[PDB]
RNA sequence: GUACACACCGCCCGUCACACCAUGGGAGUGGGUUGCAAAAGAAGUAGGUAGCUUAACCUUCGGGAGGGCGCUUACCACUUUGUGAUUCAUGACUGGGGUGAAGUCGUAACAAGGUAACCGUAGGGGAACCUGCGGUUGGAUCA
RNA sequence: GCUAGUAGGUGGGGUAACGGCUCACCUAGGCGACGAUCCCUAGCUGGUCUGAGAGGAUGACCAGCCACACUGGAACUGAGACACGGUCCAGACUCCUACGGGAGGCAGCAGUGGGGAAUAUUGCACAAUGGGCGCAAGCCUGAUGCAGCCAUGCCGCGUGUAUGAAGAAGCCCUUCGGGUUGUAAAGUACUUUCAGCGGGGAGGAAGGGAGUAAAGUUAAUACCUUUGCUCAUUGACGUUACCCGCAGAAGAAGCACCGGCUAACUCCGUGCCAGCAGCCGCGGUAAUACGGAGGGUGCAAGCGUUAAUCGGAAUUACUGGGCGUAAAGCGCACGCAGGCGGUUUGUUAAGUCAGAUGUGAAAUCCCCGGGCUCAACCUGGGAACUGCAUCUGAUACUGGCAAGCUUGAGUCUCGUAGAGGGGGGUAGAAUUCCAGGUGUAGCGGUGAAAUGCGUAGAGAUCUGGAGGAAUACCGGUGGCGAAGGCGGCCCCCUGGACGAAGACUGACGCUCAGGUGCGAAAGCGUGGGGAGCAAACAGGAUUAGAUACCCUGGUAGUCCACGCCGUAAACGAUGUCGACUUGGAGGUUGUGCGCGUGGCUUCCGGAGCUAACGCGUUAAGUCGACCGCCUGGGGAGUACGGCCGCA
RNA sequence: AAAAUGGCAA
């Protein structure tokens, strides 16, 4: 590109749109888990992966993934949503935040209890 | 779904104002079960929950925990065709209160080890779910 | 068309180095002839000559050191696109000093060194190394 | 030569069936915002004066000057009407697209892929495609 | 595209003041592709974050400016307001009421409800600083000074420290030998910051109020003022910092991670399950990737996670990238605006350069210092603020003006080659059709067939006629044209290129968004024409099927005039113009004297370039000017809107 | 002459 006619039309950046929408700029969100339920994975990864649909107070409802082992999660439960993809689960863009308002810390947990939002033995 | 919501705040209200009252949805059935200490008790805030919160709703007396079983004996086969799977199993009504016995009778090897844990898997999700109810 | 002579000029002085010609040969101008004059005096033309009145030709005999092109790259800084003028705390520093960026300041054509000495920016004409 | 590399028992295209997701159209429908043509006229401010009234000034002592009030006019907020534009939401139904699963029908390309392939265009056909016309090599072969 | 107070003018009115500010009248202007208008979004700045820098992102705290004060509107008073705690009106809300009528505005401070992932006490003092009023005293001050809450951040400090093999137990691992935890702990000798308890103790305090003295002032040693002098007095913080004393290791470590990237490994459980995951991926019975344990690594009153910004990203490349084949050269050309432009002299000084001056708030940043036990933090001075205006110099370069020159470009004289274009005409060969003669049973087609044709005489052969279309050989890696393209011969009208030797003009040039023209085939419209060929279509075959390939037929179309369309793998997948940089073999077309010198063209190849393949004086080498275009694959060159089109 | 196809796998 000559200067002239970079001069004409400056160099554009990409719009570089954000992977989590619904969150809208915020650490995290609530919602209303209207339904909760398991999902298959994407090959090459066969499970049941617990997943659920929350309308959150900005109003967006996006599927939230369950992390850890159990959840205590049912229709009308409040809990906390954060950013965070699950690959192998289409249209997972969120996870569910163990320890944080319904959402129960995962039981028998010794390590990474931080994460899992269990209280130190 | 939307008068559910209302309800939920207006039981939760409800539940403020009367500790006596107990309402908790049942997470197996999702119905919303509704505890008081006399009928009328339950109809006044069933009446309440209408007029005051605009909450139309339909109360009954909760499903009782039920259970199906066989009457009759009878030999089945499975068969599923690539992909193929074949099973001989006889069901043979047990006992009152016995509950489940499964009997792995193969012989010879006519279905390989490493499939009997399927074909019970494959049993005893489909007995939790039922046949008729 | 020929928009840019001072270019044509290193241009050939580059290509002659990579033919290993002894001698490059373009129609003169004032200017071609001051940028060889610093060329010849930080030695790395060997001698300039002018032949012609009506239409003058410029000579400019190359040398090499050791069988290898004493002017390792010559390029065209300012040109008739982009045109760059420097003040005189700015003027340019080629290869660490051993190179020569030929400047034309307001009282003539001179080394990025002397131009500094002197105190007067310029118009920075190309890069010697 | 090759789009194959558990290597042609390779690879791989489209219709159709089913579930789901985003999207376009759609009798329209309901919100937001706004353009234009009008309407409207609280208060205030300015202008005029049917009338009413008047501390300081003047006066022939009667009044005069000047002012206030009221009325009226101009401007103008709310508000109101008609007709457009734009944006958002929703809509029986419908178009194309994407994602599964070992569904169905074929085999269009990749080897000369068994009618070389492909481009533009026109016609035809369940579908991939087929055919005509012109163009390209980003075709193999040649003993 | 936009605009009628609109643009300007004249007069009058108006403002503190200029002014369509306003009004009358007059003229028809003003604005916009250097983006008007309209739509969307938004307080601005000094600064902050990031970055080597250039940039990119941002504008919370502090400071400057602006706007706003329930919503909409108006004015009054005043030096100043169209006024947070003023007025009036209207509206929405809340409240009072005797129902007639009234009251109110936390985006001051604290606080409540609500919303949210989330953000503090209805504190103390006016002691200091500053402000209002006052002669002053003083009064007022949710400014401000302080306190409370919060790991939210930054900084500093602690949680002991030496000794300690018993290499204890206990844990984990183990080849059961042992190794690891680990000198770690116990054991022993010390130290006590900080916390706690006790006792001392700055500084922020200046001033003001009493007197008292002198001087000034005055009629006055009055009073007043001024400066000294003397005596009590002023501190919210506050149980202040800090110092000192006392007891005792007492009262004080957690979080994430260990497949690779990425420093840190095994064991056990589980078995494509449960699970994990930023990426790559891991898990189906020997998992350093799941969960737990031992052990280790990294950090530490924090540690992770999520969100957000910059970097790495040369991945929008100004710095600092590309476009033969990876995504990217407009189909080709003409050309306005724009960009750029040979050589010489004078002149000017716009750019450019130098110096000077004014300014560029403080703070921040940076440097050198100073003050808090240190640090964070506070602070002095300097630097820096890259900018801008003005003035005075310089004149190389760029530009302007003026005069030149010939070298670029162009004009003329002469000749050469050419399927260059448009129009009219004509010839020969062949096919088809029609008529007649001869003649007899096949013809035609295919892998093989069949459909089809023929005894109403085909096919074959000969003769005459008609009509349309294309021009064998020449013919060529040949030529001509911007590209698309252009092929028998003849005439007519017309374009371009090249060579030779002179003359002539004097930079008259190059590229080119927009714009305009031309632009294969197919297709469309109107009117003609129709031999051959042939989408569609029909029949026969083939096949599992055969909407095909093959066979027999056959319509549109192919042809002509005119009009439209505007696209192709419109390809050299290579924009246009100019300069420079080894060679060889050929073609075609001039020209000079076998040897030269021009135009065009084909193949090969050196350096160099390229990811490679290749390109290689016809560059994809080396440079310059200008334009077009690209930024992962799909979705998609599609949807929508516009423009154009008969479609 | 005709001559179709072989899920995804490790
Ligand atoms: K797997
Ligand atoms: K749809
Ligand atoms: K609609
Ligand atoms: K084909
Ligand atoms: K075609
Ligand atoms: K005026
Ligand atoms: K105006
Ligand atoms: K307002
Ligand atoms: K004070
Ligand atoms: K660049
Ligand atoms: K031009
Ligand atoms: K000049
Ligand atoms: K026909
Ligand atoms: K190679
Ligand atoms: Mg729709
Ligand atoms: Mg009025
Ligand atoms: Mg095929
Ligand atoms: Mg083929
Ligand atoms: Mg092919
Ligand atoms: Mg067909
Ligand atoms: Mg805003
Ligand atoms: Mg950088
Ligand atoms: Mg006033
Ligand atoms: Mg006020
Ligand atoms: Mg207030
Ligand atoms: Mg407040
Ligand atoms: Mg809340
Ligand atoms: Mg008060
Ligand atoms: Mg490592
Ligand atoms: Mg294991
Ligand atoms: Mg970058
Ligand atoms: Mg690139
Ligand atoms: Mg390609
Ligand atoms: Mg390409
Ligand atoms: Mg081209
Ligand atoms: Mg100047
Ligand atoms: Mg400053
Ligand atoms: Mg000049
Ligand atoms: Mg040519
Ligand atoms: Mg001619
Ligand atoms: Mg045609
Ligand atoms: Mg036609
Ligand atoms: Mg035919
Ligand atoms: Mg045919
Ligand atoms: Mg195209
Ligand atoms: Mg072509
Ligand atoms: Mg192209
Ligand atoms: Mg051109
Ligand atoms: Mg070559
Ligand atoms: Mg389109
Ligand atoms: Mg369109």
């Amino acid at each position: 590109a000559t200067v002239n006619q970079l001069v004409r039309k400056p160099r554009a950046r990409k719009v570089a749109k954000s992977n989590v929408p619904a969150l809208e700029a915020c650490p995290q969100k609530r919602g209303v888990c209207t339904r909760v339920y398991t999902t298959t994975p994407k090959k090459p990864n066969s499970a049941l992966r617990k997943v659920c649909r929350v309308r959150l107070t900005n109003g967006f409802e996006v599927t939230s993934y369950i992390g850890g082992e159990g959840h205590n999660l049912q229709e009308h439960s409040v809990i906390l949503i954060r950013g965070g993809r699950v690959k192998d689960l289409p249209g997972v863009r969120y996870h569910t935040v163990r320890g944080a308002l319904d959402c129960s810390g995962v039981k028998d947990r010794k390590q990474a209890r931080s994460k899992y939002g269990v209280k130190r033995p | 779904k939307a008068d559910q919501d209302k309800m939920t705040q207006a039981l939760v209200k409800l539940q403020e104002e009367d500790p006596t009252f107990h309402a908790h949805t049942d997470e197996e059935t999702g119905q919303v079960i509704i505890g008081g200490m006399g009928e009328l008790h339950l109809d006044i805030l069933v009446d309440r929950m209408k007029k005051e919160f605009n909450v139309e709703c339909n109360v009954g007396a909760p499903m009782v925990s039920y259970r199906e079983t066989f009457k009759s004996s009878a030999q089945v086969q499975g068969k599923f065709s690539g992909q193929y799977g074949d099973v001989h199993i006889e069901f043979t009504p047990n006992e009152t209160g016995a509950g489940f016995e499964f009997e792995n009778a193969i012989v010879g090897g006519v279905v390989p080890r490493e499939y009997i844990p399927s074909v019970e898997a494959g049993l005893k999700d489909a007995m939790e779910n039922g046949v008729l109810a | 068309s020929m928009q840019d002579p001072i270019a044509d000029m290193l241009t050939r002085i580059r290509n002659g180095q990579a033919a290993n010609k002894a001698a490059v040969t373009m129609p003169s101008s004032k200017l071609k002839v001051a940028i060889a004059n610093v060329l010849k005096e930080e030695g790395f033309i060997e001698d300039f000559k002018v032949e012609g009145d009506t239409k003058p030709e410029l000579e400019l005999t190359l040398k090499y050191f050791q069988g290898k092109a004493v002017v390792e790259s010559i390029q065209r800084v300012s040109r008739p696109g982009l045109r760059i003028y420097k003040r005189k705390d700015e003027l340019p520093k080629v290869m660490a000093g051993l190179g020569i960026a030929v400047v034309s300041t307001s009282k003539g054509v001179m080394t990025d060194r002397a131009a500094r000495q002197a105190g007067l920016g310029g118009e920075i004409i190309c890069y010697v190394a």
